[PDB]
């Protein structure tokens, strides 16, 4: 998958709509030395 | 096929009349108490259906009560209508089944297949709620599993306007028919008294004519507000019984309008989250949610340290759990009373000196089910 | 040494010592976090409220003294709001990570939510969240799961005797990582997986293995060591999962070694 | 004795032994409730592997078993009833210790 | 309900100086369940008169349970419900007991407990006194030891498997 | 009731049954309390006895269904009083 | 006491003993006659130490009932040929 990426800082990921996902949880990203991956869906983030 | 696939009824029978009937259960003592106490309270549950198959929802409703007085808790209004309704269709269940295949034993072959329509119509229900066409874990200790569907009360509504002709020509080839009184109409009377130093109970007490029953009792629901008559039997012949489980048939039927006309809007399981796990939309997005859902999976609930004797009407009589929390989440001991136990019990005093045909079909007004027995 | 009245019976405790040391004495528990008997005591994670007799504020029970005849109802409903008070504040940042985090069997916030904490959620706003900080080929770290009890410094400053890692910056965004990437190795950096209060630091030897209601937990003592510490090996079936310390005062007294681990 | 009354194999009440003692905190909880209290947990015996599915099929009768209590003295007592060999060990409660936030202030 | 936890109450002290030869207490659970206690040898008389009107009419057994706990100076406990009808209420009288001592039969007195007594014969070691036919039921043949005793491996000491060499399970 | 066998003019057999109840535990010493209570109402209950000549009101005075069946019930305190005294 | 005890065990070697040959007529065992009648003193040898006062008689209490059984036809030929444990792996 192509590696998501905002402008802004914090975000959340629930793997993909509302109740048929994980449970939500914010991936922060203080570090543009590295991406972002999410702790369920395992989607990558920067 | 008379012996319910596990009985050993062994006896020393004369030239062809019963000397005494010697009965030996166990033949299906599967071991439930001892592997109820190392599994906690909510992963138990499912046992209890395992019990009196054919009523498989009264006993859940018999335990969910047993652990909300341990639990002091109270399920919201609407769960206790549903908990009644199908209480009640599972009335209806064990009335259909156990007319009907006391009829099999003595021949009648047909009104099964009049009525195995309908309990499957009604099969049909549990499978559209549960999910499952039986075995329908489905009341809680909480109060009660999902909330039903939309399109179902209409449903129930149909059939329920319908089922009363079933019935009726179910009765039209049974109750007049003289051969089948002739059958069953002298046997097999117990006193009235006797009954209750054996500890009969339900029907078979209700057939020698003493008014007791725990509905009307010491009501543990809606059935405050619920209006209804129980018929009385008489002489205490199976022919008596069977027309107890005629007219509570009727009954139930009277019982589901009722609850159809006064099923209040609002939530089904109880708020406490510390007992009830939390609805899934919100589990997923809110941390004390999701921590309460966890735990009440792993560890579960623990219970207030304490013992209680809870009883219920079940179809077959009443349905008896006895249980002891440690405080810990899973529970010491819960012996579990199954009415059968004693009528099979009392059945021979009940059966001397009866012809062998006679104790067959009376085996049947016992309307016995050996899973229940076995425990 | 002085009289003091839990809850309701008199009880002869000793001169001075904490009000949560005097109920540890009647046995009663207290909730906790920060504070640790075999570290020091600290007055972050206010989770052990408690109400005085007649004084109408709650005082943190591991830090005043019980003394003249003091009464103490631990069970008194103000007590009660506080700690479900507290609880929901810490819980407002913790991340649905239950599932994930290693220390998901029985992390003791996990606990303490059920037992206080208030079911309902009524935060309604957006966690927090940070980025992680290596440290090592052992510790696990994750951070956002931490919860502020300082602990682990106190572990390190006050036992290790490294001062490597500590606290940085000021309200939220402070951190108790350490600044500057480098690397803590020290041979008690092992026991902090056990002394960590949440899931925030797990062991990564061990990690995603195994879940804590599953292990059989055998008592024995070490061997790499003829010091002779008692253990908690950990098993899940016919092979061992993990070691943890199991506390002897003549001892490993609730520590254990590294090399070992 | 009542060895002759349980239907256990002699195999069971000889060659092995019960282990009572009062269990350890875990020690990543910080919680005591479930410290206390006598228990009587047996030694383990083999537990191989299912050659289908890798399963740790097991062959002694009762590994699993485990049993409260709230005395020792009855605990062995209780074992000397089944003419149980057992091997008791201390409770262990943790010395009280001397707590000052001040201290830490010395200088 | 304030009310029922009155009415047991004043009955329990009732009974409790009508009869006490015997009567060790008379609790009550505050969700409305009286159960007093009883000396083992006592078990006949007391149920003898719990049957006895004085409003103690209480009919029928509802069941012969047998809790175990391994501590204790005897080990298992008996309990008997009971229930009378006309002031329709159910009370809980129960005992303890050796795990050898021979505590006598019950089932004159409640008239339906011939089952029971053959029940906790095997699921337990307790004998019951003046019973006519203590026998098994509810397990194999052989089998020997008791369940449920609270010890005793779920998993039991045995299992049956046809063997086509000897032709036999 | 099934069992329950018809049996007319109660009264004369209930003065045979309350008389034979004081009777019978004419013999306990006044120790226990059980002479006390169970004479209290036996004698209150047969001071209706004579109190209701009249049956179809009377069991509407023992506040219990079928007078019919309890004097069963009087006839099981007969044995019961057999009992109290062996029991001492 | 003891001895008290005993001659009830010794009546039932006497019961079991006489009974042998019928069970193994009636089972259609085919156990050499003496093995049974062999197997059985061995099993009274089981408990051949047991020394309490009450727990004895409990014996002889939980030994009726199998002989109970037996001549009941109650227990089959697989219940009964259960005891030799011919099966076993050495
Ligand atoms: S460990 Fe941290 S994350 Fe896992 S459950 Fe306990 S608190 Fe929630
Ligand atoms: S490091 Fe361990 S102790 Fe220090 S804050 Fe993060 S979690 Fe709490
Ligand atoms: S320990 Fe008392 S404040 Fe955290």
């Amino acid at each position: 998958q192509p590696v998501s990426e905002v402008g802004s800082r914090v975000i959340s990921c629930d793997g993909g709509g509302g109740a048929l996902g994980h449970p939500r949880v914010y991936i922060n990203l203080d570090k543009e030395t590295k991406t972002g991956t999410c702790g369920y869906c395992g989607l990558q983030f920067r | 096929p008379a012996a319910h696939g596990v009985l050993r009824l062994v006896m020393e029978l004369s030239g062809e009349m019963v000397r005494k009937c010697d009965p030996h259960i166990g033949l299906l003592h599967r071991g439930t108490e001892k592997l109820i106490e190392y599994k906690t309270y909510l992963q138990a549950l499912p046992y209890f259906d395992r019990l009196d198959y054919v009523s498989m929802m009264c006993n859940e409703q018999a335990y969910s009560l047993a652990v909300e007085k341990l639990l002091n808790i109270q399920p919201p209004p609407r769960a206790q209508w549903i908990r009644v309704l199908f209480g009640e269709i599972t009335r209806l269940l064990n009335h259909i089944m156990a007319v009907t295949t006391h009829a099999l034993d003595i021949g009648a072959m047909t009104p099964f297949f009049w009525m195995f329509e309908e309990r499957e119509k009604m099969f049909e229900f549990y499978e559209r709620v549960s999910g499952a066409r039986m075995h329908a874990a489905y009341i809680r200790p909480g109060g009660v599993h999902q909330d039903l569907p939309l399109g179902l009360l209409d449903d129930i509504y149909e059939f329920s306007k319908n089922f009363s002709f079933r019935i009726d020509e179910l009765e039209e080839m049974l109750t007049n028919n003289r051969i089948w009184r002739n059958r069953t109409v002298d046997i097999g009377v117990v006193t009235a008294e006797d009954a209750l130093n054996y500890g009969f109970s339900g029907v078979m007490l209700r057939g020698s004519g003493i008014q007791w029953d725990l509905r009307k009792t010491q009501p543990y629901d809606v059935y405050d507000q619920v209006e209804f008559d129980v018929p009385i039997g008489s002489r205490g012949d199976c022919y008596d019984r069977y027309l107890c489980r005629v007219e509570e048939m009727r009954q139930s039927l009277r019982i589901i309008s009722q609850c159809l006309n006064k099923m209040p809007p609002g939530e089904i399981k109880v708020d406490d989250a510390k007992v009830s796990p939390p609805k899934r939309a919100e589990m997923k997005t809110s941390m004390e949610s999701l921590i309460h859902h966890f735990k009440l999976y792993t560890e579960g609930y623990q219970v207030p340290p304490g013992a209680t004797y809870t009883a219920i009407e079940a179809p077959k009589g009443e349905f008896g759990v006895y249980l002891v929390s440690d405080g810990s989440s899973r529970p010491y001991r819960c012996k579990i009373k199954a009415p059968g136990f004693a009528h099979l019990a009392g059945l021979d005093k009940m059966s001397k000196g009866h012809m062998l045909a006679d104790v067959v079909a009376i085996i049947g007004t016992q309307d016995i089910v050996f899973g229940e027995v076995d425990r | 040494l002085i009289e003091v009245f839990v809850d309701g019976q008199s009880v002869m405790v000793e001169p001075g010592t904490t009000v949560l040391q005097a109920c540890e004495k009647v046995g009663m528990q207290i909730p906790r976090f920060c504070y640790h008997e075999r570290l020091s005591v600290a007055g972050n994670c206010r989770m052990c409220l408690v109400e005085i007799e007649k004084a109408p504020k709650v005082v943190a029970a591991c830090a005043m003294p019980v003394m003249k005849g003091w009464n103490i109802l631990t069970n008194s409903e103000k007590s009660k709001k506080a700690r479900e008070g507290v609880m929901e504040f810490l819980l407002a940042n913790h991340p649905l990570d239950c599932p994930i985090c290693d220390q998901g069997g029985e992390c003791d916030l996990q606990d303490q939510s059920m037992m206080f904490g208030s079911d309902r959620s009524r935060f309604l706003e957006g966690k927090r969240a940070v980025e992680d900080k290596n440290i090592g080929p052992l510790v696990k770290t994750i951070m956002t799961r931490c919860i502020q009890c300082t602990r682990c410094i106190r572990f390190a400053s006050e036992i290790a005797g490294v001062d490597d890692l500590g606290t940085t910056g000021r309200g939220n965004d402070m951190q108790v990582g350490t600044y500057i990437e480098k690397m803590f190795m020290s041979e008690l950096s092992g026991n902090i997986i056990d002394i960590c209060p949440v899931g925030a630091l797990t062991s990564k030897p061990y990690a995603f293995t195994a879940r804590p209601w599953e292990t059989r937990k055998t008592e024995s003592i070490d061997v790499m060591d003829a010091v002779g510490s008692n253990i908690v090996v950990s098993t899940r079936t016919g092979e061992v999962m993990r070691i943890l310390p199991r506390m002897h005062e003549d001892i490993n007294e609730e520590w254990i070694s590294d090399k070992t681990r | 004795d009542i060895t002759t009354l349980t239907g256990v194999p002699e195999e069971h009440i000889k060659t092995r032994k019960v282990r009572i003692f009062v269990p350890a905190r875990n020690n990543m909880q910080s919680g005591v409730n479930n410290t206390k209290k006598w228990k009587m947990e047996f030694d383990t015996r083999e537990r191989w592997e299912n050659p289908l599915m890798g399963w740790s099929s097991t062959a002694d009768p009762l590994s699993n078993l485990v049993l409260t209590f709230s005395t020792k003295e009855d605990a062995v007592a209780f074992a000397e009833k089944n003419g149980w060999s057992f091997d008791v060990e201390e409770r262990k409660v943790p010395k009280p210790k001397s707590k000052s936030y001040g201290a830490n202030f010395s200088w | 309900n304030d009310v029922v936890h009155k009415q047991l109450s004043a009955f329990g002290q009732y009974v409790a100086e009508i009869l006490p030869k015997y009567v060790q207490q008379v609790q009550v659970s505050c969700f409305n369940e009286l159960e007093i206690f009883i000396h083992p040898d006592g078990v006949i008389p007391v149920l003898t008169f719990l049957r006895d009107h004085t409003n103690a009419q209480f009919k029928s057994l509802a069941d012969l349970t047998a809790v175990d706990v391994p501590t204790r100076q005897n080990r298992f406990e008996i309990v008997y419900n009971l229930l009378s009808l006309r002031f329709n209420s159910r009370i809980r009288v129960k005992t303890y007991t050796d795990e050898l001592t021979p505590i006598e039969s019950s089932v004159t007195v409640y008239k339906a407990a011939n089952w029971y007594e053959r029940e906790i014969w095997d699921m337990f070691g307790v004998f019951f006194a003046n019973h006519p036919d203590l026998r098994r039921i509810l397990t194999d043949y052989g089998f020997e030891g008791h369940p449920f005793r609270k010890d005793f491996p779920l998993s039991g000491y045995v299992e049956l498997r046809y063997d086509d060499e000897v032709k036999r399970v | 009731l099934v069992g329950l066998a018809v049996c007319e003019t109660p009264h004369e057999r209930l003065k045979i049954l309350y008389t034979k109840i004081l009777d019978v535990l004419g013999q306990i010493p006044k120790n226990a309390a059980y002479r006390k209570y169970t004479e209290q109402i036996t004698n209150e209950k047969l001071g209706m006895v004579k109190a209701e000549p009249d049956v179809k009101k009377l069991e509407e005075q023992l506040q219990g269904g079928q007078i019919e069946e309890v004097i069963l019930q009087a006839e099981n305190e007969l044995s019961l009083a057999r009992k109290m005294l062996r029991w001492k | 006491d003891m001895n008290e005890a005993k001659r009830r065990v010794r009546e039932l070697y006497r019961a079991w003993y006489r009974e042998v040959p019928n069970t193994v007529h009636l089972f259609q065992l085919d156990i050499s006659v003496k093995q049974g009648r062999d197997k059985v003193r061995e099993m009274f040898m089981k408990n051949a130490h047991v020394t309490d006062p009450r727990v004895v008689d409990l014996l002889v209490i939980k030994g009726k009932m199998e002989l109970e059984e037996t001549i009941n036809v109650w227990k089959q030929r697989t219940h009964i040929m259960r005891f030799f444990h011919e099966t076993e792996a050495p």
